RNA sequence: CUCUUAAGGUAGCCAAUGGAUUAACGAGAUUCCCACUGUCCCUAUCUA
């Protein structure tokens, strides 16, 4: 697996790639031809215009193309985790929009090149090398959208927390407010934040110890609710798909002094409702904020 | 899983000897090693390290150390004594003898 | 200096010594694994017909047999003779270990010359018979 | 670190101590930045930065002129709406081509002495079933480069373009030699399929094949144009 | 008892310095970092000495002996061998031996009572080890692996050999050796434990990359801390499931 | 001077150009390794790329296991024939040019290495002073 | 246990030599071109040992696509190297798809000639309005194109080597007053599944320009029948590829200064004698339904 | 009016051979290998 991919070069926008290729290009061929010089020299120049350009667009698609993970590729708990997160109809789609606008520079390269084969004047071959890069920057004027959807795919996608789904895990689970922010800064030194508000974490979030000298990764989650899955959200999508694909130790927390906003009957529906999530795995029911209210002088 | 046992049990093994004579081997540890203090690096009275004394004279790449000064000498005013090599051809050192 | 020495004496083309060829010869054991050898596709001969005098091998028995029958041969058998020559001999000819070097002549004229005299005698008369 | 840690870092922390404050300055410096960057750049990056702050006015100019209009204040079937998109020829007259400029001179022999081959240099239409003369017999030269089967044929009515295939070229303006040769240059009379467009007679018939005008120079812009005659 | 340090971002500790019962050798280059961390550990209680052989900084690799004895190659200079005389107290004996293999911490593994050697090295110096080492030689490979000194760290509680090391040989080098042994690795995966670690009766030093695991079989093994035998393998199996 | 090895390195003469042959001295089953490319060399127009003692080189196998060759694989010069001078005050050199297959972190791929290996190649790298049974 | 292993240990294969990619240049495929434009009949010429394996699917498919109005016919050559069965065979299954004709190519003792040419007479009566037809020769590199002209001509009008790529540019022949023959150069269409060895095996490079012929020679072990090698090399008592070329080294006598055999050259040698036709070997065609 | 895919299991029938895939020879044209080396890295020195 790669668990990781920071590493994805910036994806300009569609002015902005353009201005760069185009100016490359102006920068770093030649640029002085004369009308008296040979219809060679004036083919040959037009012809490394052309070219040069073409391969400065399909360099950039390439790096585009080769840095994005894919989505069918990766682990299923990755897979569901993007799919939730990106919208993976979308991402397949702007990164086939990519290969097609890469297949289709390559061609207009090959045909004007071919073109400027028979060029017999310079201002014939100054039209042909022109036409070539304008039909260039009209098939990239069309990735306008593709390219700001994937630099907002990219910059999120970097910040994603690399959880190996075959290591040692204790996931954490249950109601918003409930403490399982406060667990995870008790067991771990993770940064997760403490708020007295429900959905104060929107993602997961992942820390680690040692035990026995073996590492383990404890996984918090954002709370789930007792709902359909049909009006379940996103945020909660997370935790469920977290849940279901790692096999796991499941600690269920459960406050009985209801500062959380949830009664002990919604608690307890709720874990009876995502009782078939975890099967072939570890479970466990923790019961926080003993300093308020035990367990002992329940009704 | 029939796949991992072989090499599972390979490593988790620690094999014992037996006899093979009557000869008793102890484990040494000497008297200054058993009464030594452990160090402790945030303590108002340690032992300075040659690294501090290096740090206080010059630093790392700086500071020339003196390896004379751990010599066990009879005296201690030879320790900064220059050991001849050479004499009219002859090395001193196959020379070098008691009696 | 000269282009006939230098392209035979060249490091790249060099040869086994003299000492090493006397420590092979003197021991029974070595004297059995040369006339042993294993079957080896880059040598002449498939590494048979090895001429340890000389650390030398030949394509066949009978060219072992010319060989044998030479003056190069006996050249190299009448230079194998005595005292190996290590650096000890120069050594106590400058002065230098004349005890150790008294000594190793002392053991080479009782132990070790007899025994590699009497290896030679036998490695003579098997090539003889096998030839 | 994992998910905005940057955020968090600063609702945390905050930022430098100075930071509101090198930010107020920077903004209010930006002005006289702009102007001594007009009044400096040079070159290519003065020309481009002359067209960006003109384009940055007009669309400035655009956004006032829409919050005062809004501060102000077909006849398509209900399946349709919701949903979006003389006998005298367009050009009558075009420039004239010679031969000189038509034909260019290829050269044969070890010694290049004998100059009887001519190539055309401009885009060509040869036909279905098109087969090469052999090379002792070739005269004029159609370069499979230049040789072209389809346009981009635009209709008055409707306000469409379609890539259609060429099915043959009737009359092309500067010669009878150039129309058997099958030469499209501008003001060229092709003959273009329209299947695809649709079309039926008054009579019930499908319309598969019609005129249109090339309206473009393909050896220029590598292509062709042309207008469907309706 | 098992630290962790480099010398000089290197994790091989048992190429850069040699640790017996009774004195330490460290390499003299650089700083005084690893001087320090050896000493740090040791305090004044055994000398520690910088020195080099032949020039070089692999005094581990190049130099053998435990703690009634050293023996150094016969590329040693007679100032280096000058120097460690005079560094040294007069319990150990120094020895210059004239091998033809002079990578001794190589071809040599021992302690304070046996020592297995390259089953090439010549009688007069098998003599010579029995003579100043005043150990018992046995010529061994470790599972046909020459090299026993590069490929085997002992003391006279334990010993670690090469993860490639079969059961029946372990079984016949711990009959030899007279000490508990393991298999195990080093360093985060090195099978060259001989230059990987140093050893003796109450410390061991690693490197840096060294796992926790690897760590806890190495004091296993070894007897280190007070609470460390070698039959808790047991309940270090299954960590040692886990992670092998 | 290389990743792996360990310090600066200190300039000796050179001894291989590009395209020369040595001889394998580990045990990995290479006869010869052949020197096509020196790894840190310097640019410049006609001069080939040269190693010497301690140097780190991309080397093909010519003779050796068929599963061995056809790759190229790193490898360190450990003994050659051209003199080279000692600051201790000796020129020196070996009967024969010879090096030992490693990765790129430097270490070896066999487990034993056979003859001499020079000091400068043997200090320089830590992996060939821990297999090397022969140092000068 | 591929290709993601070895670059943990530094391990990078070799480049790949540039003798491999010959009949791929575009010099080559303009003259290809050039032929089919100019060409009325194409005929591909197919090698008897390996049909499949010389077969143009690429050119084949442009041709039906863009050209439909130009006849593609086979042409089975080198029969003879083949049993009669086989050949049989593979006229059988080859004319599910296209007219397929036997052919041994000679200028004095040919076979199919007659044939050939009561066809090309059929086409030009077919296209009797068109003056003249020209029939364009492509396929493989070595697979008898010249050898075919000069066998419908009855004289040397095709320079013809063993060596591939003899013929580098199109040449025109007359054969009747109304049939042209175009010679064309070999073509081989870029593939990836086709390795190395495949294109080796097919004769498309001249030996002499590979690096280690040695590992291709269990290539030859593998297509070639063990009693058909060692009568046609008077040897006998191999078990694989190093001990076959021994043997064969020592009983020739090509052996270096030094005593070890010329594995490279006799390499060569074998490679040579395999792809010319000095070891009968063939391919099995398809099974009979 | 009709014509072509019948042939079958690593070598056939049919008339020693089934051939120009021709030995030998060549200041003829060309490719490759060993050996060899100042062709080259990279130039230095000596004589008339
Ligand atoms: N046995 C046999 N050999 C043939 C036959 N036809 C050609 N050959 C041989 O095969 C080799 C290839 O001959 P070419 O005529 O040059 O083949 P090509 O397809 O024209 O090859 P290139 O011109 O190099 O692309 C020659 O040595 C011929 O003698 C055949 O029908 N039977
Ligand atoms: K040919
Ligand atoms: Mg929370
Ligand atoms: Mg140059
Ligand atoms: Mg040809
Ligand atoms: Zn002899």
């Amino acid at each position: 697996m790669q668990l990781s991919w920071k590493d994805i070069p910036t994806v300009a926008p569609a002015n902005d790639l353009l201005d760069i290729v185009l100016n490359r290009t102006q920068r770093k061929t030649p640029t002085v031809i004369r009308p008296g010089f040979k219809i060679t020299r004036i083919r040959a120049f037009y012809m490394r215009k052309v070219k040069y350009t073409g391969e400065g667009f399909v360099e950039k698609f390439e790096d585009i193309l080769k840095g994005f993970p894919n989505i069918n590729d990766v682990h299923p708990f990755h897979r569901d985790l993007m799919d939730t997160l990106y919208e993976k109809n979308h991402y397949k789609i702007s990164l086939a929009a990519i290969s097609r606008a890469k297949s289709l520079v390559e061609q207009v390269a090959r045909d004007y090149v071919r073109l400027l084969k028979f060029g017999q004047s310079l201002f014939q071959c100054k039209q042909l090398k022109r036409a070539a890069l304008g039909r260039m920057a009209t098939i990239v004027k069309k990735l306008r959208d593709p390219l700001a959807y994937l630099e907002q795919v990219r910059q999120h996608i970097g910040r994603l927390p690399s959880i190996d789904p075959n290591t040692r895990t204790l996931l954490i689970c249950g109601y918003p407010n409930v403490g399982k922010s406060s667990f995870l800064r008790c067991i771990t030194k993770s940064d997760v934040d403490v708020q007295p508000y429900a959905f104060t974490t929107k993602s997961l979030y992942v820390g680690h110890f040692d035990y026995k000298y073996l590492r383990f990764q404890a996984i918090d989650t954002p709370g789930i609710l007792d709902r359909p899955t049909e009006e379940m959200n996103n945020i909660e999508m997370q935790s469920i798909y977290a849940i279901a694909h790692l096999r796991s130790c499941v600690l269920y927390f459960m406050d009985l002094s209801e500062q959380c906003g949830f009664t002990i009957e919604a608690q307890v529906k709720l874990f009876h409702s995502i009782k078939p999530l975890f099967a072939n795995k570890s479970v466990m029911v923790v019961i926080n904020k003993t300093d308020i209210i035990r367990p002992e002088d329940l009704d | 899983s029939q796949s991992r046992i072989n090499n599972v049990l390979n490593k988790i093994h620690v094999a014992q000897p037996q006899a093979r004579d009557d000869v008793k081997r102890t484990p040494f540890i000497p008297e200054s090693v058993k009464n030594l203090k452990k160090y402790d690096p945030e303590d108002p009275n340690r032992r300075k390290l040659a690294r501090d004394i290096e740090a206080e004279n010059g630093g790392a790449g700086v500071f020339n150390v003196n390896l004379k000064d751990k010599y066990l000498l009879e005296d201690d005013e030879w320790k900064n004594d220059i050991m001849p090599e050479i004499l009219d051809g002859k090395n001193v050192y196959d020379f070098l003898d008691p009696e | 200096m000269g282009r006939y020495s230098v392209k035979r004496y060249k490091t790249k083309r060099r040869t086994r010594d003299l000492d090493l060829i006397y420590n092979d010869l003197s021991t029974k054991e070595s004297v059995q694994k040369l006339l042993n050898q294993p079957l080896d596709e880059t040598k002449p001969g498939l590494g048979q017909h090895y001429c340890i005098h000389c650390a030398k091998y030949m394509e066949t028995a009978i060219a072992l047999k010319t060989h044998l029958k030479g003056k190069v041969h006996k050249r190299r058998v009448k230079e194998l003779r005595g005292v190996p020559y290590t650096q000890e001999v120069s050594d106590a000819a400058a002065g230098y270990n004349l005890n150790k070097f008294l000594n190793r002549v002392q053991e080479i004229t009782q132990s070790v010359g007899p025994e590699k005299e009497s290896n030679e005698a036998l490695l003579k008369e098997h090539l003889d018979s096998t030839l | 670190p994992q998910n905005d840690y940057i955020e968090r870092h600063i609702k945390q922390h905050g930022k430098r101590l100075d930071h509101e404050e090198r930010k107020r300055k920077r903004e209010a410096r930006e002005s006289h930045k702009i102007s001594e960057r007009a009044q400096k750049l040079t070159g290519w990056k003065g020309k481009q930065f002359a067209k960006k702050r003109y384009a940055e006015k007009v669309s400035m100019r655009k956004k006032i002129k829409a919050h005062e209009q809004s501060k102000v204040k077909d006849a398509l079937p209900t399946y349709l709406l919701d949903r979006e998109q003389k006998f005298s020829v367009p050009l009558p007259k075009v420039r004239g081509i010679s031969e000189e400029e038509m034909f260019k001179v290829i050269k044969t022999g070890k010694s290049r002495s004998k100059s009887w081959k001519r190539m055309i240099t401009k885009h060509t239409f040869v036909g279905e079933g098109f087969t090469r003369r052999p090379v002792k017999m070739e005269r004029i030269i159609r370069p499979s480069a230049l040789r072209q089967k389809k346009a981009n044929v635009t209709h008055p009515e409707l306000g469409v373009t379609v890539f259609l295939p060429i099915l043959a070229v009737k009359k092309n303006p500067q010669s009878p030699m150039y129309t058997q040769l099958g030469v499209l240059t501008k003001g060229t009379i092709i003959e273009v399929n329209v299947s695809e467009l649709g079309m039926v007679t008054a009579g019930g018939k499908v319309v598969w094949g019609k005129y249109a005008q090339v309206t473009n120079e393909p050896d220029r812009d590598g292509c062709v144009n042309a207008v469907l005659l309706v | 008892m098992a630290t962790r340090t480099q010398f000089e971002n290197s994790n091989e500790i048992g190429v850069f310095s040699k640790l017996t019962n009774t004195y330490c050798l460290v390499a003299v280059g650089g700083s005084e970092n690893f001087y320090s961390a050896f000493e740090a550990e040791l305090g004044d209680a055994i000398p520690i000495v910088h020195t080099t052989i032949a020039g070089t900084r692999i005094i581990g690799r190049m130099t053998a002996g435990n703690r009634r004895g050293l023996l150094v190659p016969t590329q040693t200079t007679d100032q280096e061998l000058q120097h460690l005389r005079n560094s040294l107290p007069d319990s150990v004996k120094i020895q210059r031996v004239e091998e033809r293999l002079s990578a001794l911490g190589n071809v040599i593994c021992c302690n304070d009572y046996v020592a297995l050697v390259h089953p090439d090295i010549d009688r007069e110096t098998e003599e010579l080890i029995s003579d100043v080492l005043g150990v018992e030689v046995f010529r061994q490979t470790i599972s046909g692996n020459i090299l026993v000194g590069s490929y085997c760290s002992l003391s006279n509680q334990g010993g670690l050999v090469h993860p490639q090391t079969s059961v029946q040989d372990q079984e016949e080098l711990s009959s030899l050796l007279q000490v508990p042994l393991v298999a195990g690795t080093v360093n985060r995966g090195s099978s060259v434990v001989g230059a990987g670690m140093v050893v003796n009766d109450y410390l061991a030093v690693t490197g840096l990359d060294t796992t926790a695991p690897e760590l806890s079989v190495i004091e296993s093994i070894f007897r280190l801390q007070d609470a460390q035998p070698e039959s808790i393998s047991g309940n270090l199996r299954d960590t040692l499931i886990e992670t092998y | 001077s290389g990743n792996g090895a360990q310090g600066t390195k200190f300039r000796i003469s050179l001894g291989l150009p590009v395209g020369a042959i040595m001889n394998c001295a580990d045990n990995s089953g290479a006869r010869n390794l052949y020197i096509i490319a020196v790894k840190g060399s310097g640019s410049r127009l006609n001069r080939l790329p040269a190693a010497s003692l301690g140097d780190m080189v991309m080397a093909t196998v010519k003779k050796g296991k068929p599963e061995l060759r056809k790759k190229v694989m790193p490898a360190i010069v450990v003994r050659q024939a051209k003199s080279w001078r000692r600051r201790d005050g000796v020129f020196l050199y070996f009967e024969d040019n010879a090096g030992v297959i490693a990765n790129p972190k430097g270490e070896m791929k066999g487990s034993a290495i056979t003859g001499p290996v020079g000091k400068e190649c043997a200090d320089l790298w830590p992996r060939v002073a821990s297999n090397s049974g022969v140092v000068v | 246990m591929g290709n993601q292993e070895d670059k943990e240990n530094g391990w990078t294969s070799a480049a790949k030599e540039a003798i491999f990619s010959k009949g791929q240049s575009k010099r080559i495929w303009n003259e290809l071109y050039k032929v089919i434009d100019s060409s009325d009949v194409v005929i591909h010429v197919l090698d008897a040992r390996d049909p499949l394996g010389t077969r143009c699917k690429s050119v084949e498919e442009y041709m039906k696509k863009e050209t439909p109005h130009k006849h593609l016919i086979y042409v089975l050559n080198k029969c003879d190297l083949v049993p009669t069965w086989v050949a049989a065979a593979w006229v059988k299954h080859l004319s599910k798809e296209r007219p397929t004709l036997a052919f041994h190519a000679s200028i004095t003792n040919s076979f199919g000639k007659g044939s050939l040419i009561q066809l090309l007479r059929q086409f030009s009566q077919l296209h009797t309005d068109r003056k003249q037809i020209s029939v364009g020769f492509i396929g493989y590199p070595n697979t008898g194109k010249s050898s075919i002209i000069n066998t419908l001509r009855k004289k040397k009008v095709c320079q013809v080597a063993p060596i591939p790529g003899e013929t580098k540019v199109w040449q025109y022949i007359t054969l009747m007053k109304r049939i042209f023959l175009i010679d064309c150069p070999g073509i081989v269409p870029p593939s990836s599944k086709d390795s190395e060895e495949d294109i080796l095996f097919r004769g498309v490079v001249r030996v002499e320009h590979v690096t280690h012929p040695e590992q291709y020679i269990p290539g030859v072990l593998k297509r070639c029948q063990v009693k058909h090698l060692e009568r046609t090399y008077e040897i006998s008592g191999w078990k694989d590829a190093t001990e076959f070329i021994e043997i064969l080294a020592r009983k020739q006598g090509r052996l270096l200064k030094g005593g070890e055999p010329d594995e490279s050259g006799v390499s060569k040698q074998i490679l040579n004698d395999f792809n010319r036709g000095k070891i009968p070997w063939f391919v099995l065609p398809p099974e009979k339904e």
